[PDB]
RNA sequence: ACCUCGGAGCAGAACCCAACCUCCGAGCAGUACAUGCUAAGACUUCACCAGUCAAAGCGAACCUCAAUUGAUCCA
RNA sequence: CCGAGCCUGGUGAUAGCUGGUUGUCCAAGAUAGAAUCUUAGUUCAACUUUAAAUUUGCCCACAGAACCCUCUAAAUCCCCUU
RNA sequence: ACCCCUAUACCUUCUGCAUAAUGAAUUAACUAGAAAUAACUUUGCAAGGAGAGCCAAAGCUAAGACCCCCGAAACCAGACGA
């Protein structure tokens, strides 16, 4: 009796949604999360000037290194060893 | 996890302990302990010098065949694999108790 | 193409793209552009000059004629005096 | 049409008050944030999720330690809804060599400096 | 076409291209087909180098 | 630009009412 | 026939034998056993997040009983326990109520004290004592 | 040198010791199974 | 209205929330909601929304 | 009813952006005959094909317009 | 079983259309468009995969991007620090 | 054993199928990815390689790795039929 046209949540027609304590709650201790966020990024300690290249060296070393790995690429060393002890598959009383 | 442990009984931990079998092992992290007629608590563990609760490793094994399968309709997607978790089995010998209460 | 001939089991050529480009040793293929000989009297000099260019192909155009040619039309030649002699190679070019 | 949000920065402006019911000090201000996601970045914008990655907030409830500088700021205006920020705070001074190995975070933001096991 | 150990020589290349490249060459050894890798271009260096060596 | 504080610099059909 | 397959007898015993106790054709007719053992492998595989969480339910239920043979509820019990340092979960705190009823009448009245504490608390700010079951114990 | 030397151990090479050099026998693809079957690229 | 706006008595303003787009509010608002501030919905005005 | 090309809106402030969506237009015209030749560097109608601008130089005096259009083969 | 008999052969006719396409395991992985007797397809872009070489990529700040009527919005481009 | 709790067969096709969309009674057996140009890897030799021919401003030679199955209504030739 209580019929709602296709799709319940979707379309011109749909089924009501109320808002609960839980969700009035949940919603109000994340605003006040937000805000407390809000004041924490409010007294910067080094006004934007004083930034200017602080880290440039470091930005540039790491840089280097990721360079250094990207080029360091080569196909790996092949020893006699292995191919030599391969033979060992038919290694019998000795 | 916590086990509710009394003497003479066994207790199944689902990973290894790098202990051989028969080695004699003193179990701290006592929170509760409990006789007739009085029971003693942590806040939230109890002191060394009060309780002491020893337990040998008398076992060390595997579990059963574990079956991991995945499998979504319509798709082609079936996965299987089998795990078997190491354990060790513990025999709780004595708990003793202090007066330095 | 005929990849497979029904006389040799060769691969074959499309002759229109010999017909139409030349392939430098190095991989470029040089065209003529499309409409550099029509209606002449309704372009301007400029239009006109860069219509009589020999002007190089794509990547993907390369491979596909590549692709349609045979490896006889990619060989090293060395004619008496070809006009394209000092274009079949590369200079100065980094990966 | 939804697009990015700038945000004025009267908002980032902080009152007496707001000094009064937070223990910041408009002078000599903190040097660290400790920012811990709280908030997915599914159902976000794909800047959103990018400042994330950046800023190495992949991992939730994980904290991580950051520059209170005007830039990584910036940064961390643009995510601050999936997000929570404190001072980081040193009751004791800065680790040194010898007691590096002995830390701990110690919620409240107070990174001290020796890390016993037993009651005070 | 090395023969003996090429472990040495290897050392030994490492050595040489190092001041002209700035950093120790990238190099890959061969030794069950005797022969050294070296990533770049280097063949009048190591031919002038090996016949100044006497090779 | 729109946004700039030097915008709408270049504006003169409102000095030549013509 | 070069190279025919001999073995399908093992594979289709592989599968079989994990329908043996299944009902009706699926348990002897391979092209209907696969599709009953994937749906029983992927329920083995499912089933153990229920089964955490219908054990901590079963817990929880047993605890509230308890509590309420006590008088107390579920809530307060488990809330002053936390306030108290003792920190046991439904596990242990559902084994000593089956097992250890005497326990579990102690766990309750310090759960119950430490309750009225707070409810002194709330009233008198402290001033002076705070409670004597509480005051926490703190660690560095 | 020392490979011959090796060689003096490691019992006898025959047709049942033989292996090619690793990277020269790159593995077939096959039409066969969930990643590469159902509808085979 | 004025006096309603000012002894308002929650913290939490439609008109705060979405200028400073707490809680990524602004997926779900409209850019018009900047200035309309919660009062208005579609053809709508809420005289009582402050 | 339409099929190609251009201007405006939709599409408000880099670019792009549909509709058997709303409106205008085009399939030319006019003037020199260096509307010669070459040549850096660029743009580009989201590919390609097409299309667009242009320094320097050699010569010689001391270009309007928005679209105004048609590949290859072949003749 | 005749809008044009039946049989064999060409013939494994052709099908941008439907159906089907068989061991295990792991990994990366969801696309702006243009043209087309073309929109049930394909080619080039785009995205995606692998392997290589090298150095910058993303986020971004000041300054900066005609007008004209009447407003001219959320924003965008460019962009060092980080 | 059941009773308790959890759980909307599979394949294909699709924006999306428990779908009342396809297919499947069930068992056994049979039944569906064929190769080039150019690249990549691994050897050999090396301004040369290749067992004539061919390629070559490090190349050449050799190997490995790689592109399915069933189905029309049709058309034509020659026989066979009142
Ligand atoms: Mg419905
Ligand atoms: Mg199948
Ligand atoms: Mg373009
Ligand atoms: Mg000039
Ligand atoms: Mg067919
Ligand atoms: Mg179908
Ligand atoms: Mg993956
Ligand atoms: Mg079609
Ligand atoms: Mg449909
Ligand atoms: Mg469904
Ligand atoms: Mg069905
Ligand atoms: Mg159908
Ligand atoms: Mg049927
Ligand atoms: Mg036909
Ligand atoms: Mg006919
Ligand atoms: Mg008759």
């Amino acid at each position: 009796r209580g019929r709602i046209p296709g799709r319940q949540w979707i379309g011109k027609h749909r089924r009501p949604r109320f808002v609960s304590l839980r969700a009035k709650q949940n919603m109000i201790r994340r605003l006040e999360i937000e805000a407390e966020n809000h004041y924490w990024l409010s007294m910067p300690y080094m006004t934007r000037e004083q930034e200017r290249g602080h880290a440039a060296v470091r930005r540039r070393e790491a840089f280097e290194a990721i360079k250094a790995a990207a080029t360091s690429k080569f196909p790996p060393h092949r020893f006699i060893a292995d191919q030599l002890d391969h033979l060992n598959v038919t290694k019998k009383w000795s | 996890r916590q086990w509710k442990v009394t003497s003479e009984d066994l207790i199944l931990i689902g990973n290894e302990l790098d202990l051989a079998c028969g080695e004699r092992i003193r179990l701290e992290k006592v929170l509760l302990v409990g006789a007739d007629n009085f029971t003693l608590l942590g806040k939230p563990l109890l002191g060394k010098d009060l309780v002491r609760v020893e337990a040998t490793v008398i076992e060390k094994t595997e579990s059963w065949p574990r079956i991991i399968m995945r499998f979504r309709k319509r798709k082609n997607f079936k996965k299987k694999r089998i795990v078997t978790t190491p354990q060790t089995v513990l025999r709780i010998n004595s708990i003793e108790i202090a007066p330095c209460l | 193409l005929t990849y497979f001939s029904a006389r040799k089991g060769k691969r074959k050529t499309v002759k229109a793209v010999i017909d139409r480009f030349l392939r430098l040793h190095c991989g470029l293929w040089v065209r003529r552009k499309a409409g550099y000989k029509k209606k002449l009297w309704k372009k301007t000099p400029a239009r006109k000059k860069r219509l009589r260019e020999f002007v190089f192909c794509n990547k993907t155009q390369s491979k596909l004629l590549d692709k349609m040619t045979t490896s006889f039309w990619k060989r090293r030649n060395w004619y008496v005096d070809d006009p394209y002699q000092k274009y079949h190679d590369r200079t100065n070019l980094k990966v | 049409k939804f697009t990015r949000s700038r945000i004025p920065e009267k908002v980032f402006q902080a009152s007496p008050e707001d000094h009064e019911k937070y223990g910041g000090d408009p002078q000599n201000p903190h040097k660290l944030h400790i920012v811990t996601r709280i908030k997915s970045t599914r159902r976000r914008p794909y800047w959103e999720k990018d400042i994330i990655k950046m800023l190495g907030l992949e991992k939730a409830h994980t904290p991580q330690v950051h520059k209170n500088i005007p830039s990584v700021n910036a940064k961390l205006k643009v995510v601050k809804h999936l997000i929570r920020i404190k001072p980081l705070k040193l009751p004791q001074g800065l680790p040194a060599e010898e007691n590096m190995s002995n830390t701990c975070l110690k919620s409240t933001g107070e990174l001290v400096v020796q890390w016993h096991l037993k009651p005070v | 076409k090395v023969e003996g150990d090429i472990w040495a020589l290897q050392k030994d290349v490492e050595d040489f291209l190092s001041p002209l490249l700035g950093k120790t060459p990238v190099t890959q050894v061969n030794e069950v087909t005797g022969t050294l890798r070296i990533k770049g271009y280097f063949d009048q260096e190591l031919k002038a180098w090996l016949l100044e060596k006497g090779f | 630009y729109k946004t700039k504080p030097t915008h709408g610099i270049g504006k003169y059909k409102h000095l030549i009412k013509a | 026939l070069r190279n025919r397959v001999t073995d399908r007898y093992f594979r289709i015993q592989e599968v079989l034998k994990h329908a043996r106790h299944f009902r009706g054709r699926k348990n002897r007719c391979y092209r209907l056993a696969v599709r009953t053992v994937i749906r029983a492998f992927v329920k083995c595989t499912k089933a153990r997040y229920l089964k955490k969480k219908n054990m901590r339910t079963l817990w929880i239920n047993r605890i509230t009983a308890a509590s309420q043979e006590h008088g107390l509820k579920y809530p307060a019990l488990i809330g002053n326990l936390v306030k108290c340092q003792v920190e046991l979960n439904r596990k242990v705190l559902a084994d000593l109520a089956i097992y250890e009823p005497k326990t579990f009448k102690s766990l309750a009245a310090l759960a119950s004290r430490r309750r009225h504490e707070g409810f002194a608390a709330a009233l008198g700010d402290g001033k002076e004592p705070e409670g004597i079951f509480s005051r926490v114990v703190q660690y560095h | 040198a020392r490979a011959l030397d090796l060689l003096r151990g490691l019992p006898r090479v025959s047709l049942a010791n033989l292996k090619p050099n690793p990277g020269s026998k790159k593995p077939e693809r096959r039409p066969r199974g969930r990643r590469r079957g159902r509808k085979c690229g | 209205q004025e006096e309603r706006e000012r002894n308002n008595q929650n913290p939490w303003t439609f008109e705060r929330i979405a200028t400073a787009n707490m809680l990524g509010i602004r997926k779900v608002l409209s850019p018009y909601d900047l200035t309309h501030k919660g009062k208005y919905w579609g053809k709508f005005y809420m005289p009582k929304r402050v």
